């Protein structure tokens, strides 16, 4: 009886396997049509916001799906995982899994908990060989830029924005360059506005704050020496707080003048700081911009926290604390500041030559207000790949090379073990072998005859190769410039045969409502 | 030759609506896989009526277990076929229809056309039904008469691996004898069973025995009325009514 | 039972079905916006769940103000807005082509041409088409500075709907109107410099725009200047009602009735500031209102006082009569002046209205729009708004370009040419290219055929055919004449369109179809019970 | 899960659960009359 | 409130909406029957509300056995049957063209071509197309009488589905089968002369047809001829069970047990009639059964007795072993004889079955159809049925004609020719004519493109294009080869189709679209609550 109280369901053994193995592939078939430019994007509508997302990103494609199954929701984690650690390929990190465990399923006809031993030891041999075939270097900034572009390209392909692939691959490799290795990708913010067309998405060496100058002031600035003030341009008062009572009637006769004056010290403190423009975290009283406009000092009321620093780390002028305590020694060396004239509201600008770098990769795409999103997340998938190469100089060739080398290597070992654990090995390879196969489905080439074709070439060449999606020749990926970073294609491999383990050990389950 | 331009698929429903039955069918031939061979087990069947059935005949077991998927249904008839044709392997043939369909799965999954697999399989069919002779020409046996050492052993294996496993000795021979006599000295022929087996719910397996003559389900006239058995007897297949002459 | 998930209340319209639900709705938003193009077109009355009525022909209007549940649809509806923002017109053009182009897509699948291969196609055609659009040129950046025809061109733009039939008076009124705030839009200063007041009277014809901002104000006191003659003004934005120092001050009279001195103090503290204004130089204007007392001081010191000048107006007030919106008068008057023009006040349509007869530096202006029904004006504002935004931006990008289909088939002709080299390079992708043209052609047919019903000129067959036969030659020439039902050169006919506009009508479209064909599946998670109802 | 056939009202237990349900179902009818036998036994 | 009626629960899909609901469903029945044409095609499993399974590729089967609520659909579904009745094959062809042709209709409305003007168009094209079909000829009315190729042609007809792959054995089995009942179908004697017995065994391959009717009977008594050697027979249909004079007779014995004489009388009255049969000449066959007594008389008088010979069989029994179905033997035997062939009885598939090894005048015959599943045979019977009806009628109209698309494009080529004179006479109606062709072309594309997926030969583009370029010349030549993916002449390839068939595939179609375009509106009056469910 008890237990803890039904209704609670319980699935064990045979079916619990299928329902999990078959349960995952369920996700995999839909997920796969997103490999190589001959790749698809899926729509995703959210109940609440009643707005839809269109893009192709394995992480998002699944993070946006309400799915009941534990084995599926599990995969949805793998994706949302690699996306974090690596950044690209998330679309496939499951593909090799669903296939992998579908392999394990057939193999299960034969203990499971041992199959995990193979997939962790045999796909370790694969993991190893893939390091061997890797190509390091160079480390000359002369050569780097030419590789990073090739990476950004191979990644930026197959995404709505592929049309001007270069245009973006450049956007990425730049923002990555600034801030050596390895720095957080949190200072370079991807802002987006709905502006006519595509490719009008440039990279910005400054910041693009939302706010527009207060009053009827100039829209441009020469030799910008901005000022990073904090406190609002309003008469101050202790945070603990205090009350001032006008005990004396004559005390107000002087109190009134104390008003206009206790803020006129703002103007004097501004001109004296040599600063030319200003902007404050907290808001400024209408009694201030008035003085600012006549002087010609520019008013920029209220700025976000992270924006207060962007404007700062752009010119390195230190975040001033309270007006009149600010040294002319601290100022913003901004090259220019303007008000771009977008439809409706227009954002202000903080251009910088270095700069500085606090890149803002603003992207427009009026064509579709929901393509910017669809795009500015692909620019990211680029960025995070152009960085992994900096942190990890290692790189490897795609187009099916990755899997080819493994399944090739792994293949031999399986025929050597002549052990039951050994068959395990062979599947670990046939799972990989599946990835390129699937990569053919989308391009259009017959799979079966395309891997065998591809596996011979690895032998003639080894391991450089791959299967061409579009350009003729079935040419090597190093020639066609189809490569992505090596550690990424590691995490992918391991991280998959990982969930393949945990998920292959469950055997039985218990679910309540 | 083949290149990039060609050429999409007009509809995809075809694909999945094929990977569908491949499953629904598989499952049947999967949960039935436990009753093959001497170490197989039977199953209880509660009728939609109420009757209870416990049996090893997978061709009866499949029919008893209500099925939905129209294709899974198909699987049933192909099991009931082997019974009307041969009379054995009602279960094995199903576990075959699985493996095949289950690997035709693997095939389609690798850009192998269904129809190409259909006859592609059927080719291996006619080669299999032919290889069966090249393995019994030959090395083993093909005896049909004058030898009970085998005919019995055919049932001994056949008798074996059922509820009657323990009591088969009597069963095995009995069957063989009850069959071989309906065509003995008549040569080989397609034969239909005129043999009649009637069962009384009283006793254990072994109690059952061959009758050197005839048996009838109907009881005597009992004291309806006055019975058996007339000493030496002389029967009559009386026909028509026996009541007071009525037109 | 299975589950099979996925999840309940969720559905996967996948593959071809996805291909259906995708395409099958995009052109849904066709039959809705088909009417709008063509001077012979007609408008639509939209109702809502709040029991209201809208009868206007604008597309952003009939797409934003609609209820739709098929992604693609909402998506193109989204593309409709993109336009209305960045440019006045072309939202309608963006959809019709968007859809029709996508219609031609679900068609190549009758031939079995991979979508990615059609993105590839449309991609070439898309840019190759815009190319020839660039090639037309014809910009009046240089003198003849007058570029009156270009102004005529916006009017050509606004033709159809309701406003176009009357005139021909709007372009002159808009043209001039923009020309004042022309230099203004270039600066990043929005169109809000032009205000539109609905004082319905007479007929949408009698409507007119007076030089010198009009305002609905006073003059809130009888002993006040009904009219100000030549007098100067002052645009200000200081506090007159709170009358409290910007400090945490709490006057506490420890004595017996010391408040009698404080309650007079602040009651005079305003008189001090009040006296600087008395100090110059006359009328006063200020955003924040002026309480009964302070405002009644000006009245006696011969200073017409105007309170509650909306933020828009104070900025607008700065634009006309060149003034500075400066509050602090403790420094007055460094860089603080307020020019002006006689400010006679005149009621219109039973409504009080003060407007300045005389003024200077008019970089802004109000335009009254009389009419026959409140429903009518709501639709004139949009028409003026559309055409007023077109002209606006055209003054930012001088690039002109002929209207009436010329621009379209010019794109279509130039397209099919490279295209009919398109198959050769490389074959199937070509049809996609070739197909692209069919779109820009089709929009023109929709323009006359399904929309230009009368005068009786509407044949989908003949008209289009006339342009291709007679249009390859006229490179940017031979447009259409949906009035007489002939192919006549627009250029001699004033059919001038904005380059920016007719460019984006494609940029958008092209960019739309692309990401849509990329669709393999589409999923949703229910939010409301059912709701099949 | 499943799909198998066929629900509802039609179900099946597998291996262990059955071999148990069978034994429980037997001890049931058994353990009731397990007091009866023997002179020391009673009636009900 | 209004009402406005009309009536509740009724709806008027009017005009263009009617144009939609009309067209918009006709091609609905396309995606359903698209699979069936082409040897590379595939079948469909149909379920119902009674929990049953059908997996067959026939169209009348997938259209009659369907649930549809859009008139046009049901209407074309109706046209599907018309075929299945009057001819074996072409039901599928009738719909695909019917729909596709109607698809091309809702298309001319993109050009604005009045429907009546398209009826006018299609009308010319329709007859002008059938014309060239007539022109092909090629009939084998005269010797070489063998006309084996024509028989080969029916097999070509039945190619695809399930049966076609095996052979090539069916045509020989059907051909011969029809050839026996050939003279029989000409007489108006239906196909029921051929019976099909399902005794599933082995594989659909092993299935075969034995000369000499088979029957499932006896032989209902042990003391009876297991087999009859050379013995003659008698086909009869008299009453053996009721044994009552055809009169209102009520034997009333006013005496004490006079019934003892009457109850013996009639019990002997049968012996009298029984004795004439004993009189000739041996076995007896009779529709109405023979009660335990009478039948047990024959058994002892050396006369194998066969009871319960279904009406079909008695007629069939007359066909084989030439006998007369005569009851009255009070005249026997004027014009009353019953020839025969040895009648050995043999069980098949565990089922008792008496068949006659030897016989004469075989104008009918039974054909067993073993198989693998009851589902399989159900679909073989239809395939044999389809192809068996084709051959049947072809023997009634010798007119042959090449298959594989040749016949189709031959119609299409000949069409577009007059058609491309069609605009000239007179212009717009021409496009309708021209369009008609597009249909017959399209069916061929559907045949390979959307249906002939593999072997990998399927391109909608290339194939069709090959025929037009290479088909105008081959007048009735150049068909298709959906096996290798090439254009090869059918005639050398045995691709022979029935003239009657490929004629009607159009006659029907043409007649269908016509009355459909005539549709302005369509109304309905609900019958079931809701039922939106
Ligand atoms: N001596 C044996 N040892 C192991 N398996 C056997 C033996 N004899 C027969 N079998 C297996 O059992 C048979 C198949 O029986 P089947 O009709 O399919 O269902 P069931 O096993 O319940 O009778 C064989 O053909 C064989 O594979
Ligand atoms: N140009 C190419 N040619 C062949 N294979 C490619 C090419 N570009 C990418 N691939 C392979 O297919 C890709 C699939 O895209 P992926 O990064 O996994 O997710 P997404 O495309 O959604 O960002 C692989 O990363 C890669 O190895
Ligand atoms: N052997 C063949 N090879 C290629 N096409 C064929 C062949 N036989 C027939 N066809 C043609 O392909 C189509 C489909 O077969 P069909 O006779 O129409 O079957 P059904 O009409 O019952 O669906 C027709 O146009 C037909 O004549
Ligand atoms: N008198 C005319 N004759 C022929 N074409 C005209 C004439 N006047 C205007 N046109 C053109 O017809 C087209 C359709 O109008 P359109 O731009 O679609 O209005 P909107 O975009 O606001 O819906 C051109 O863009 C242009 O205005
Ligand atoms: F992996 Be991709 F960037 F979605
Ligand atoms: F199926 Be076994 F022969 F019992
Ligand atoms: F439709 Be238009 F832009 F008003
Ligand atoms: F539809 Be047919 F009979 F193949």
């Amino acid at each position: 009886v008890q237990i803890f109280g039904d209704q609670v369901t319980e699935e064990r053994a045979e079916n619990a396997r299928l329902s999990a193995f078959v349960g995952a592939i369920a996700v995999g078939d839909l997920v796969k049509s997103t490999l190589g430019p001959k790749g698809m994007d899926k729509l995703l509508q959210s109940a609440s916001s009643n707005t839809c997302m269109v893009t192709n990103d394995g992480a998002t494609i699944l993070k946006s799906i309400p799915l009941d199954n534990p084995a599926a929701k599990v995969l949805v984690n793998i994706s949302k995982v690699q996306d974090d650690e690596v950044g690209d390929g998330t679309t496939s990190v499951t593909v090799l899994s669903a296939e992998l465990l579908r392999e394990a399923e057939k193999l299960i006809d034969i203990h499971p908990q041992t199959i995990i031993e193979g997939y962790r030891l045999a796909s370790a041999a694969a993991l190893d060989a893939l390091t061997k075939a890797a190509v390091d270097n160079s480390h000359d900034k002369t050569m780097f830029r030419e590789d990073l572009i090739h990476i950004a390209k191979t990644t930026l392909s197959s995404k709505i924005l592929s049309q001007d692939k270069d245009h973006f691959a450049e956007l990425a490799t730049n923002a990555i360059l600034r801030l050596k290795g390895s720095t957080n990708l949190e200072h370079i913010q991807i802002i987006k506005i709905l502006g006519g067309k595509l490719s009008d998405s440039f990279l910005d060496e400054g910041f693009i704050l939302a706010k527009k100058f207060g009053n009827n002031q100039p829209k441009r600035i020469e030799n910008a020496k901005i000022l990073i003030a904090n406190t609002t341009l309003d008469t101050d008062k202790v945070k603990i707080f205090g009350t001032k009572f006008k005990v004396d009637s004559t005390a107000k006769l002087a109190q009134l003048e104390k008003a206009e004056r206790e803020k006129m010290k703002n103007k004097i403190a501004k001109i004296s700081k040599f600063g030319i423009n200003t902007f404050i975290n907290r808001q400024l009283i209408y009694d201030y911009p008035e003085q600012l406009f006549t002087d010609l000092g520019i008013n920029s009321i209220e700025h976000a926290d992270f924006e207060g620093v962007e404007r700062l780390a752009l010119v390195t002028g230190g975040e001033v604390v309270s007006t009149f305590d600010e040294p002319s020694k601290c100022k913003l060396g901004e090259c220019d500041v303007i008000e771009e004239i977008m439809l409706g509201e227009q954002p202000f600008l903080k251009f910088s030559g270095c700069k500085a770098g606090e890149a803002c990769t603003i992207v427009l795409r009026g064509a579709t207000d929901q393509t910017l999103d669809e795009a500015e997340r692909s620019l990211h998938d680029a960025l995070s790949v152009l960085s992994q190469t900096t942190k990890e100089t290692r790189t490897v060739l795609g187009g099916g090379c990755a899997e080819m080398v493994m399944s090739k290597a792994v293949d031999t070992e399986a025929q050597n073990i002549d052990g039951k654990k050994s068959l395990a090995v062979e599947a670990f390879a046939r799972a990989l072998r599946q990835l390129p196969t699937i990569l053919a489905d989308n391009a259009g080439f017959d799979s079966s005859e395309l891997v065998s074709k591809l596996r011979s070439s690895i032998y003639n060449g080894i391991s450089t190769s791959g299967l061409d999606l579009n350009n003729g020749t079935i040419a090597d990926m190093r020639q066609l410039g189809i490569v992505e970073s090596y550690k990424l294609k590691r995490a992918v491999v391991s991280s998959a045969s990982e969930a393949a383990e945990v998920l292959l050990r469950v055997d039985n389950i218990i679910r309540a409502r | 030759i083949i290149v990039k331009d060609q050429g999409n698929k007009k509809r995809q429903h075809g694909l999945e609506a094929k990977k569908s039955h491949i499953l629904a069918a598989r499952s049947v031939a999967s949960i039935i896989k436990t009753s093959l061979g001497p170490r197989g087990l039977d199953k209880i069947l509660i009728s939609p009526d109420g009757e209870i059935t416990i049996t090893n005949d997978g061709a009866t077991i499949l029919s008893q277990m209500e099925l939905d998927n129209e294709i899974a249904k198909l699987l049933v008839q192909l099991s009931k076929s082997q019974d009307d044709e041969i009379g054995d392997g009602t279960t094995g043939v199903v576990v075959l229809a699985s493996a095949l369909l289950d690997q035709a799965l693997e095939l389609i999954q690798k850009g192998i056309h269904p129809i190409k697999i259909a006859n592609g399989f059927d080719e291996a069919a006619k080669l299999a039904i032919s290889k069966l002779e090249e393995t019994c020409d030959d090395i083993s046996a093909s005896n049909d008469e004058l030898f009970r050492d085998f005919l019995l052993r055919a049932a001994k294996t056949s008798l074996g691996s059922k509820i009657v496993s323990k009591d088969h000795d009597r069963f095995a021979e009995m069957a063989v004898e009850a069959v071989i006599n309906v065509m003995d000295k008549d040569r080989k022929d397609v034969d239909f069973d005129l043999i009649k087996m009637q069962g009384r719910v009283g006793g254990s397996i072994s109690d059952s025995k061959l009758i050197n003559g005839v048996i009838l389900d109907k009881d005597f006239s009992h004291p309806q009325m006055p019975k058996e058995g007339s000493d030496g007897v002389k029967l009559a297949i009386l026909t028509c009514p026996f009541e007071p002459p009525k037109p | 039972m299975s589950l099979q998930l996925l999840n309940p209340k969720a559905e996967s319209l996948r593959r071809d079905a996805a291909l259906k639900v995708n395409v099958t709705s995009a052109e849904g938003l066709q039959s809705v916006l088909e009417t709008n193009l063509g001077p012979k077109g007609t408008l639509k009355m939209l109702v809502d769940g709040a029991g209201n009525i809208k009868l206007t022909k604008d597309g952003k209007v009939l797409l934003t103000e609609m209820q739709i549940q098929s992604p693609t649809a909402v998506l193109i509806a989204r593309a409709a807005a993109a336009q209305d923002e960045i440019t006045g017109d072309g939202t309608t053009t963006v959809v019709c082509l968007v859809g029709e182009l996508l219609r031609q897509a679900h068609r190549f699948i009758q031939e079995g041409v991979h979508p990615r291969i059609i993105t590839d196609g449309f991609e070439i055609a898309r840019k190759e088409s815009m190319k020839f659009l660039d090639e037309f040129k014809i910009s009046k950046t240089n003198l003849s500075n007058d570029r009156e025809f270009l102004l005529q061109v916006a009017r050509s733009s606004l033709l159809t709907k309701v406003d176009a039939d009357l005139t021909e008076v709007l372009t002159p009124i808009v043209t001039d109107a923009v020309l004042s705030v022309y230099d203004a839009q270039a600066d990043n200063l929005d169109l809000h410099m032009v205000e539109i007041m609905q004082m319905q009277h007479l007929s949408p014809k009698d409507t007119t725009f007076i030089k010198g901002l009009v305002l609905d104000h006073g003059g809130r006191h009888p002993d006040m200047p009904t009219r100000v003659k030549n007098a100067y003004v002052l645009i200000l934005n200081v506090s007159l009602e709170y009358e409290k120092t910007e400090v945490n001050s709490g006057f506490f009279y420890s004595s017996a009735d010391q408040r009698d001195k404080l309650a007079a103090s602040e009651r005079k503290f305003v008189d001090a500031k009040l006296k600087k204004i008395i100090d110059l130089k006359f009328v006063i204007i200020n955003q924040k209102g002026i309480d009964p007392m302070s405002l009644d001081v000006f009245a006696k010191h011969n200073i017409l006082a105007l309170r509650r000048a909306k933020r828009r107006n104070m900025e607008r007030l700065q634009l006309v009569t060149g003034g500075e919106a400066q509050n602090s008068v403790e420094d007055l008057s460094p860089q603080i002046l307020g020019f002006s023009g006689l400010v006679y006040q005149e009621t219109i349509g039973e409504e009080k209205f003060t407007y300045v007869t005389e003024n200077t530096d008019p970089k802004s202006c109000t335009i009254l729009i009389k009419g026959s029904t409140h429903y009518a004006l709501a639709q004139t504002k949009d028409a003026v708004r559309d055409g007023l935004r077109a002209v606006a931006n055209v003054l930012k990008d001088k690039n002109i370009i002929p209207g009436a289909g010329a621009f379209y088939i010019a794109l279509s002709r130039y397209l099919r040419s490279a295209n009919m080299n398109k198959l050769g390079a490389k074959g199937k992708t070509k049809t996609g290219i070739e197909a692209f043209a069919e779109a820009l052609l089709v929009i023109p047919k929709t323009l006359v055929k399904n929309s230009g019903f009368d005068p009786l000129d509407v044949l989908a067959m003949v008209e289009d055919e006339l342009d291709d036969a007679q249009d390859s030659d006229e490179t940017r020439y031979v447009g259409v004449d949906l009035n007489i039902g002939d192919s006549c050169d627009p250029t001699i006919e004033g059919i001038w369109d904005s380059y920016r506009v007719l460019r984006n009508a494609i940029t958008g479209a092209t960019g739309i179809a692309s990401n849509l064909l990329l669709c393999d599946e589409l999923l949703r998670a229910g939010r409301s019970t059912l709701k099949e109802t | 899960s499943r799909s198998d056939t066929l629900f509802l009202g039609g179900e099946k237990i597998s291996g262990d659960d059955i071999r148990n349900q069978n034994v429980l179902a037997t001890m049931a009818v058994a353990n009731v009359v397990k007091s009866s036998l023997g002179p020391v036994g009673l009636d009900k």
